[PDB]
């Protein structure tokens, strides 16, 4: 499918 | 026609006809009412003999392979309250003639192969509640303004095409509309201010386009507004301080874009924001006090930004808080030890910032904490003891600051670390034994560090994919236990006292990719076991100590070593052994005592002339004819 909603993926380090 | 699946009207004619999930295959009584032919696994086109049931309300083709354009005569239906068309394969332009059905309720034309543009004539539709063309990557076009003629619209989402242009002021006029997904398309242009006209929004997804201009300040007069994820566009200005007018709103993304401004004192008026995620902007001054009457707060991700200030102490007050991120700011004072009070955190990163004074022994208190990043601030002092007390600790990197003392024995007592960096401090003493019961340790980087004393074999975790040692004080000898770390990769001793010969013992790390033991007081002969890691590939340093004798031939067998440095040793003998390693990319042989010819290939005349003169006897030579 075209992928439900979502926030921007997370980064750390 | 009693059968099941099928419907009979009170006139005694045949009305609906139902099918799902019966794995058919190909292609595919005027009084029928209702058709659903749904997961079918159909192909070809859609019979353009679809026209001929006259008393359609409903058309269910959805989640077969079905092909072709949409017969135009499928827009002669004017019963039709339903269309689902979604999952197919379905490509051509949208009809205008779908202006025509004035009785379409709900309209699933996503997850197709459809393009062209959107027709004007979807205003023509005054009762349509949801319209989902998304997933369709070549519609595209600017979205008609005369969409703001659906009166009764509910669902729009346009998610994942080709559309473009900037959003209508047409948007104003829809006054029961409730989500809005347009997200991962050609948006460009600012969100018009009349969006603030939908009284009944609940989420706006216009999440990466290029959106351009600032958020509207009348995003605020949006009393039922939940979701907002604005995420990877280009707005740019002040956060809206009435956002805080918006009790519902439990998610707010704006992170990657160029907002400049404070984080709004009125979002302490936000009882039910669970999730705040401004990564990756401009954003400047303190984190605000009030933001820590946000209760049911988990995600805060505020770093990358110019945030200034101490870390607010009431942090405390959020008690479901889980991932608190600060990383890339200017943050200054100590941590606060009343972080340590949300016990539900489970990641931690402040790293890259100006934090000072010591690490709280409290934060180690958090029973589900996985991940500590505290990597380059200004932190001092001893990590704390209770270390050991923090039980599901995984990646934990204090790299990059001034940690002073001995590192606690407790360390060990963390049977689910994973990850640590500590490299880049003031640490001092031996490494302590008690880390052999890191069950779980795979990489380990101390290196840049005062640490001193003797290695051990017995002192290091078997399971070690990596470990980097380098620039400390360590002396006296490899121990041989060295050879029990079988998962060994890249092993990193440089710069240190280390002496002695290399033990044997290293041809049983079968997995190691990387050895540097550059600079230390090593010396004897090169062992002919070092050529024995056919797994040798990435580097291996041998540099800068006092190794003599020849280089080995086993050497010949380093087959994958695209780095050696042997520069900088007592070295003597030729390099005929190196001369058949053809994935050899790099190689230092200078300062050593080597003499001999080298041949004319254009590997050894890119060597450096310098380097050949540091030697006793090395040149290069011409073949004989
Ligand atoms: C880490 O674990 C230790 C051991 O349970 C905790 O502390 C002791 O702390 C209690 C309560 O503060 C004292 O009554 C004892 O005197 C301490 N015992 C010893 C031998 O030190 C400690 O508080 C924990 N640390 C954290 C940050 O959670
Ligand atoms: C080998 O070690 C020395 C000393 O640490 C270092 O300066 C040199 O760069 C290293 N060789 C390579 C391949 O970089
Ligand atoms: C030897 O050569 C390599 C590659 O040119 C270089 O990076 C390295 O610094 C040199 N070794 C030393 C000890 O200077």
């Amino acid at each position: 499918d075209y992928p439900k909603p979502s926030t921007r993926p997370p980064r750390h380090n | 026609c009693n059968w099941t699946g099928v419907k009979c009207n009170r006139r005694g004619e045949v009305s609906e006809i139902q099918l799902k999930e019966k794995q058919l295959q190909g292609s595919l009584l005027k009084s029928l009412t209702s058709l659903t032919l749904s997961s079918l696994q159909l192909t070809g086109v859609i019979p353009k003999e679809i026209g001929d049931f006259t008393e359609l309300e409903l058309l269910d083709l959805s989640d077969n392979s079905l092909s072709g354009d949409i017969p135009v005569e499928i827009f002669r239906l004017k019963k039709l309250k339903t269309l689902s068309l979604n999952t197919n394969n379905l490509e051509g332009h949208i009809p205008m003639e779908i202006g025509n059905l004035s009785g379409l309720v709900e309209l699933m034309l996503f997850d197709n192969k459809l393009s062209g543009e959107i027709p004007r004539s979807i205003g023509e539709l005054k009762n349509l509640q949801v319209l989902r063309a998304g997933g369709n990557k070549n519609l595209r076009g600017e979205l008609p303004w005369e969409i703001g003629n659906c009166e009764n619209l509910v669902m729009l989402g346009l998610a994942e095409t080709s559309l473009s242009g900037k959003l209508p002021a047409s948007i104003g006029n829809l006054k029961r509309v409730q989500t809005i997904a347009i997200y991962t398309s050609l948006l460009s242009g600012p969100i018009p201010d009349e969006i603030g006209y939908c009284t009944e929004l609940q989420n706006l997804y216009l999440y990466q386009n290029s959106i351009s201009g600032s958020i509207p300040t009348t995003i605020g007069g949006l009393k039922k507004l939940q979701s907002l994820l604005l995420w990877q566009n280009n707005l740019v200005g002040k956060i809206p301080t009435e956002l805080g007018n918006c009790p519902e709103l439990w998610l707010i993304d704006f992170s990657e874009n160029l907002l400049t401004g404070t984080i709004p004192r009125s979002f302490g008026k936000l009882e039910n924001l669970q999730e705040l995620q401004l990564s990756v902007n401009q954003i400047s001054g303190t984190i605000p006090e009030e933001l820590t009457n946000c209760t049911k707060l988990t995600h805060l991700e505020i770093d990358n930004n110019l945030i200034t200030g101490e870390i607010p102490s009431l942090m405390s007050n959020l008690r479901s808080l889980t991932m608190f991120f600060a990383w890339q700011n200017k943050l200054t004072g100590n941590i606060p030890q009343s972080l340590s009070q949300c016990r539900e955190l489970q990641a931690i990163d402040l790293s890259y910032n100006s934090l000072s004074g010591s690490i709280p022994k409290e934060i180690f208190g958090l029973r589900n904490l996985t991940k500590l990043l505290l990597l380059s601030n200004d932190l001092s002092g001893f990590i704390p003891p209770d270390i050991g007390n923090c039980t599901n600790l995984y990646r934990l990197r204090l790299n990059g600051n001034r940690l002073a003392g001995s590192i606690p024995s407790e360390i060990g007592n963390l049977k689910n670390l994973n990850f640590v960096d500590i490299s880049e401090n003031r640490l001092v003493g031996s490494i302590p034994p008690a880390i052999s019961g890191c069950e779980s340790l795979e990489f380990l980087d101390l290196h840049t560090n005062s640490l001193s004393g003797s290695l051990l074999g017995t002192t290091l975790p078997k399971s070690l994919k990596f470990i980097d040692f380098s620039d400390n004080a360590l002396s006296s000898t490899l121990p041989p236990g060295i050879g029990l770390l079988t998962e060994l990769t890249k092993l990193n001793l440089a710069k240190n006292r280390l002496s002695g010969e290399i033990p044997r013992e290293i041809s049983t790390c079968r997995s190691l990719q990387l050895l540097n033991l550059g600079e230390n007081d090593f010396s004897g002969e090169i062992p002919d076991e070092l050529g024995q890691i056919p797994s040798l590939a990435i580097s291996l340093n041998l540099s800068c100590n006092r190794f003599v004798g020849e280089i080995p031939s086993r050497f010949s067998d380093l087959k994958n070593l695209g780095v050696l440095d042997v520069s900088h040793n007592q070295l003597t003998g030729n390099l005929n052994v190196l001369t058949d390693l053809q994935n050899l990319v790099s190689l230092n042989i200078s300062y050593n005592d080597f003499s001999g010819d080298l041949p004319n290939t254009p590997f050894f005349r890119r060597l450096p002339l310098s380097d050949l003169a540091s030697n006793r006897g090395l040149y290069i030579s011409n073949a004989i004819s």
